[PDB]
Protein backbone atom coordinates (compact mmCIF):
# COMPACT_ATOMS: atom_id res chain seq x y z
CA UNK A 1 0.00 0.00 0.00
CA UNK A 2 0.95 3.68 0.04
CA UNK A 3 4.35 4.69 1.98
CA UNK A 4 2.17 7.60 4.02
CA UNK A 5 0.79 7.46 6.52
CA UNK A 6 -3.22 7.18 6.84
CA UNK A 7 -3.35 10.81 7.68
CA UNK A 8 -0.94 11.84 5.04
CA UNK A 9 -2.47 10.09 2.51
CA UNK A 10 -5.67 12.71 2.94
CA UNK B 1 19.32 5.79 38.48
CA UNK B 2 16.95 5.00 35.22
CA UNK B 3 17.90 5.64 31.36
CA UNK B 4 15.53 6.79 28.15
CA UNK B 5 15.54 4.38 25.03
CA UNK B 6 14.41 5.70 21.80
CA UNK B 7 13.60 2.64 19.29
CA UNK B 8 13.37 3.23 16.02
CA UNK B 9 11.42 5.80 13.91
CA UNK B 10 11.61 7.47 10.50
CA UNK B 11 14.78 9.44 9.18
CA UNK B 12 13.27 9.68 7.24
CA UNK B 13 12.66 6.52 6.37
CA UNK B 14 12.03 3.28 8.77
CA UNK B 15 15.49 2.54 10.42
CA UNK B 16 16.71 0.00 13.35
CA UNK B 17 18.76 1.94 15.34
CA UNK B 18 18.37 2.74 19.36
CA UNK B 19 19.57 5.53 20.79
CA UNK B 20 20.11 5.54 25.20
CA UNK B 21 20.15 8.40 27.09
CA UNK B 22 22.21 8.75 30.28
CA UNK B 23 21.09 11.38 32.35
CA UNK B 24 23.95 11.38 34.94
CA UNK B 25 26.46 11.89 32.18
CA UNK B 26 24.51 13.30 29.23
CA UNK B 27 25.17 11.72 26.83
CA UNK B 28 23.56 9.94 23.75
CA UNK B 29 24.63 6.08 22.96
CA UNK B 30 23.72 3.30 20.45
CA UNK B 31 23.13 0.09 21.77
CA UNK B 32 21.34 -3.42 20.10
CA UNK B 33 19.41 -2.63 17.06
CA UNK B 34 16.41 -3.83 15.85
CA UNK B 35 15.77 -7.37 14.40
CA UNK B 36 14.12 -5.18 11.47
CA UNK B 37 13.08 -1.70 10.68
CA UNK B 38 10.20 -0.17 12.77
CA UNK B 39 8.52 3.03 13.07
CA UNK B 40 4.98 4.51 13.70
CA UNK B 41 5.02 1.59 16.70
CA UNK B 42 3.86 1.46 20.02
CA UNK B 43 6.37 1.57 22.43
CA UNK B 44 5.76 0.60 26.41
CA UNK B 45 7.62 -0.88 29.01
CA UNK B 46 5.82 -3.51 30.76
CA UNK B 47 7.75 -4.78 33.78
CA UNK B 48 10.85 -5.20 33.15
CA UNK B 49 11.04 -5.67 29.65
CA UNK B 50 10.67 -3.03 26.63
CA UNK B 51 8.34 -3.87 24.00
CA UNK B 52 8.27 -2.96 20.00
CA UNK B 53 4.55 -3.36 19.28
CA UNK B 54 3.09 -3.12 15.16
CA UNK B 55 4.23 -0.19 13.03
CA UNK B 56 6.08 0.16 9.68
CA UNK B 57 9.35 -1.50 8.47
CA UNK B 58 9.30 1.29 5.31
CA UNK B 59 7.37 -1.39 3.27
CA UNK B 60 4.69 -3.61 5.16
CA UNK B 61 2.47 -2.33 8.21
CA UNK B 62 3.22 -5.14 10.64
CA UNK B 63 1.73 -7.20 13.60
CA UNK B 64 4.92 -7.84 15.05
CA UNK B 65 6.60 -7.96 18.35
CA UNK B 66 9.35 -7.29 19.62
CA UNK B 67 10.78 -7.31 23.13
CA UNK B 68 14.56 -5.92 24.68
CA UNK B 69 16.47 -6.61 27.76
CA UNK B 70 18.24 -4.33 29.13
CA UNK B 71 20.66 -6.14 30.75
CA UNK B 72 21.61 -8.67 27.67
CA UNK B 73 21.18 -6.21 25.75
CA UNK B 74 19.13 -7.72 22.55
CA UNK B 75 15.61 -8.16 20.93
CA UNK B 76 13.51 -11.51 21.23
CA UNK B 77 10.12 -11.58 19.48
CA UNK B 78 6.85 -12.62 20.74
CA UNK B 79 3.56 -13.21 19.70
CA UNK B 80 2.61 -11.45 16.84
CA UNK B 81 -1.31 -9.51 16.99
CA UNK B 82 -4.08 -10.45 14.92
CA UNK B 83 -4.43 -7.15 13.13
CA UNK B 84 -1.21 -5.51 11.79
CA UNK B 85 -1.30 -1.67 13.21
CA UNK B 86 0.57 1.13 12.35
CA UNK B 87 0.66 4.44 14.17
CA UNK B 88 -0.97 3.13 16.94
CA UNK B 89 -1.56 3.54 20.67
CA UNK B 90 0.05 1.09 23.36
CA UNK B 91 -0.01 1.46 27.14
CA UNK B 92 -0.26 -1.32 29.98
CA UNK B 93 -2.93 -1.64 32.24
CA UNK B 94 -4.02 -4.22 35.34
CA UNK B 95 -1.30 -6.61 33.91
CA UNK B 96 -2.37 -5.87 30.15
CA UNK B 97 -0.64 -4.38 27.19
CA UNK B 98 -3.40 -2.55 24.85
CA UNK B 99 -2.37 -1.85 21.33
CA UNK B 100 -4.72 0.79 20.60
CA UNK B 101 -6.41 1.87 17.02
CA UNK B 102 -3.80 2.04 14.09
CA UNK B 103 -3.94 1.46 10.07
CA UNK B 104 -4.07 -1.43 8.38
CA UNK B 105 -2.81 -0.07 6.35
CA UNK B 106 -6.00 -0.07 4.28
CA UNK B 107 -8.77 1.69 6.59
CA UNK B 108 -8.19 2.59 9.92
CA UNK B 109 -8.96 1.19 12.89
CA UNK B 110 -11.56 0.89 15.70
CA UNK B 111 -10.63 -2.68 16.96
CA UNK B 112 -8.55 -3.01 20.34
CA UNK B 113 -6.77 -6.28 21.55
CA UNK B 114 -4.79 -7.11 24.72
CA UNK B 115 -1.20 -9.13 25.07
CA UNK B 116 -1.00 -11.14 28.48
CA UNK B 117 2.36 -12.04 29.30
CA UNK B 118 0.75 -14.97 30.73
CA UNK B 119 -0.35 -16.67 28.16
CA UNK B 120 1.82 -14.82 25.10
CA UNK B 121 -1.15 -14.13 23.57
CA UNK B 122 -3.52 -11.21 21.95
CA UNK B 123 -7.09 -11.38 21.76
CA UNK B 124 -9.74 -8.54 20.98
CA UNK B 125 -11.76 -6.69 23.27
CA UNK B 126 -13.98 -3.48 22.96
CA UNK B 127 -13.70 -1.95 19.99
CA UNK B 128 -13.58 1.97 19.95
CA UNK B 129 -16.76 3.92 19.08
CA UNK B 130 -14.40 6.48 16.51
CA UNK B 131 -11.93 4.70 14.27
CA UNK B 132 -8.49 6.15 15.25
CA UNK B 133 -5.29 6.25 13.53
CA UNK B 134 -2.11 8.13 14.65
CA UNK B 135 -3.76 7.98 18.29
CA UNK B 136 -2.06 8.40 21.36
CA UNK B 137 -2.99 6.58 24.65
CA UNK B 138 -2.88 6.86 28.05
CA UNK B 139 -3.67 5.18 31.69
CA UNK B 140 -5.08 7.28 34.28
CA UNK B 141 -6.56 5.80 37.27
CA UNK B 142 -7.19 2.12 36.14
CA UNK B 143 -8.37 3.63 33.13
CA UNK B 144 -7.67 3.52 29.56
CA UNK B 145 -7.67 6.96 27.38
CA UNK B 146 -7.28 7.18 23.60
CA UNK B 147 -6.84 10.68 22.28
CA UNK B 148 -7.71 12.27 19.31
CA UNK B 149 -6.33 11.02 16.20
CA UNK B 150 -7.27 10.38 12.92
CA UNK B 151 -10.96 9.21 11.32
CA UNK B 152 -10.85 8.04 7.59
CA UNK B 153 -14.20 7.72 7.48
CA UNK B 154 -15.26 11.34 8.15
CA UNK B 155 -12.06 12.39 6.59
CA UNK B 156 -11.12 14.66 9.58
CA UNK B 157 -8.55 14.98 12.86
CA UNK B 158 -10.16 14.01 15.98
CA UNK B 159 -10.83 16.22 18.88
CA UNK B 160 -13.22 13.64 20.57
CA UNK B 161 -11.45 11.37 23.42
CA UNK B 162 -12.27 7.90 24.50
CA UNK B 163 -12.32 6.17 27.74
CA UNK B 164 -12.37 2.22 28.34
CA UNK B 165 -13.22 0.97 31.36
CA UNK B 166 -11.41 -2.61 32.13
CA UNK B 167 -14.17 -3.70 34.24
CA UNK B 168 -17.18 -3.09 31.77
CA UNK B 169 -15.38 -3.65 28.23
CA UNK B 170 -16.70 -0.46 27.17
CA UNK B 171 -15.71 2.68 25.64
CA UNK B 172 -17.56 6.10 26.07
CA UNK B 173 -16.99 9.56 25.13
CA UNK B 174 -15.07 12.13 27.45
CA UNK B 175 -14.67 16.07 27.37
CA UNK B 176 -12.99 16.60 23.68
CA UNK B 177 -10.14 18.56 23.41
CA UNK B 178 -9.89 22.07 22.94
CA UNK B 179 -8.96 21.47 19.63
CA UNK B 180 -8.70 18.83 16.71
CA UNK B 181 -5.15 16.71 17.79
CA UNK B 182 -3.90 14.07 15.58
CA UNK B 183 -0.37 12.27 16.23
CA UNK B 184 -0.35 14.13 19.65
CA UNK B 185 1.87 13.01 22.25
CA UNK B 186 0.36 11.84 25.03
CA UNK B 187 1.36 10.46 28.51
CA UNK B 188 0.44 10.35 32.09
CA UNK B 189 1.64 12.83 34.99
CA UNK B 190 0.65 12.45 38.62
CA UNK B 191 -2.61 11.55 37.79
CA UNK B 192 -3.24 13.73 34.63
CA UNK B 193 -3.11 13.07 31.41
CA UNK B 194 -1.59 15.15 28.96
CA UNK B 195 -1.55 15.76 25.04
CA UNK B 196 1.65 17.51 23.59
CA UNK B 197 1.33 18.71 20.35
CA UNK B 198 -0.42 16.76 17.39
CA UNK B 199 -1.52 18.30 14.51
CA UNK B 200 -4.54 18.95 12.00
CA UNK B 201 -3.41 18.72 8.51
CA UNK B 202 -0.70 20.87 7.73
CA UNK B 203 -0.95 22.42 10.94
CA UNK B 204 1.38 21.29 13.80
CA UNK B 205 0.67 22.62 17.53
CA UNK B 206 3.33 23.19 20.14
CA UNK B 207 0.21 23.69 22.65
CA UNK B 208 -0.46 21.36 25.56
CA UNK B 209 -3.74 20.54 27.68
CA UNK B 210 -4.27 18.48 29.76
CA UNK B 211 -6.93 16.38 31.27
CA UNK B 212 -8.27 15.89 34.58
CA UNK B 213 -10.23 12.46 35.05
CA UNK B 214 -12.31 13.93 37.95
CA UNK B 215 -13.28 16.90 36.90
CA UNK B 216 -13.65 15.76 33.03
CA UNK B 217 -12.37 18.64 31.79
CA UNK B 218 -8.90 19.99 29.77
CA UNK B 219 -7.07 23.13 30.91
CA UNK B 220 -4.13 24.91 28.88
CA UNK B 221 -0.50 24.63 30.17
CA UNK B 222 2.61 26.04 28.96
CA UNK B 223 3.50 25.73 24.83
CA UNK B 224 6.37 23.48 24.21
CA UNK B 225 9.55 25.35 22.73
CA UNK B 226 8.92 23.63 19.12
CA UNK B 227 5.94 22.16 17.15
CA UNK B 228 5.89 18.82 17.13
CA UNK B 229 3.91 16.00 15.98
CA UNK B 230 4.58 12.36 15.73
CA UNK B 231 6.40 12.08 18.92
CA UNK B 232 7.85 9.43 21.37
CA UNK B 233 6.28 10.40 24.87
CA UNK B 234 7.35 9.04 28.13
CA UNK B 235 7.56 10.11 32.00
CA UNK B 236 10.09 9.61 34.66
CA UNK B 237 10.94 11.64 38.32
CA UNK B 238 7.96 14.02 37.60
CA UNK B 239 9.08 15.30 34.68
CA UNK B 240 7.31 14.48 31.06
CA UNK B 241 9.37 14.05 28.44
CA UNK B 242 8.66 14.59 24.95
CA UNK B 243 11.09 13.21 21.89
CA UNK B 244 11.38 13.98 18.47
CA UNK B 245 8.90 13.88 16.58
CA UNK B 246 8.54 16.37 13.15
CA UNK B 247 7.57 20.05 12.20
CA UNK B 248 5.55 18.34 9.67
CA UNK B 249 8.81 18.45 7.31
CA UNK B 250 11.89 17.91 9.07
CA UNK B 251 12.25 14.93 11.72
CA UNK B 252 13.43 16.57 14.94
CA UNK B 253 16.25 15.43 16.78
CA UNK B 254 15.67 17.62 19.82
CA UNK B 255 14.29 16.66 23.34
CA UNK B 256 12.08 18.55 26.18
CA UNK B 257 10.97 17.74 29.37
CA UNK B 258 8.17 19.56 31.07
CA UNK B 259 7.90 20.49 35.16
CA UNK B 260 4.21 20.62 35.99
CA UNK B 261 4.88 22.49 39.10
CA UNK B 262 6.90 25.75 37.45
CA UNK B 263 5.41 24.71 33.77
CA UNK B 264 7.55 25.10 32.06
CA UNK B 265 9.41 23.08 29.36
CA UNK B 266 13.34 22.65 29.47
CA UNK B 267 15.35 21.14 26.24
CA UNK B 268 18.26 18.65 27.01
CA UNK B 269 21.57 19.94 26.78
CA UNK B 270 22.09 17.19 24.08
CA UNK B 271 20.56 16.24 20.77
CA UNK B 272 19.65 12.53 19.32
CA UNK B 273 22.33 11.65 17.12
CA UNK B 274 20.00 11.52 14.10
CA UNK B 275 16.26 13.37 14.50
CA UNK B 276 13.50 11.03 13.94
CA UNK B 277 9.69 10.80 13.93
CA UNK B 278 7.51 8.32 14.84
CA UNK B 279 9.91 6.44 17.13
CA UNK B 280 8.86 4.90 20.69
CA UNK B 281 10.29 6.01 24.12
CA UNK B 282 10.66 4.09 27.23
CA UNK B 283 12.25 4.35 30.76
CA UNK B 284 14.35 1.53 32.79
CA UNK B 285 17.32 1.20 35.03
CA UNK B 286 21.01 0.97 33.91
CL1 LIG C 1 0.93 3.92 8.83
CL1 LIG D 1 7.93 14.38 7.90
Amino acid sequence: ECEETEVDQH
Amino acid sequence: PKVMIVVGGQAPKAIRSVECYDFEEDRWDQIAELPSRRCRAGVVFMAGHVYAVGGFNGSLRVRTVDVYDGVKDQWTSIASMQERRSTLGAAVLNDLLYAVGGFDGSTGLASVEAYSYKTNEWFFVAPMNTRRSSVGVGVVEGKLYAVGGYDGASRQCLSTVEQYNPATNEWIYVADMSTRRSGAGVGVLSGQLYATGGHDGPLVRKSVEVYDPGTNTWKQVADMNMCRRNAGVCAVNGLLYVVGGDDGSCNLASVEYYNPVTDKWTLLPTNMSTGRSYAGVAVIHK
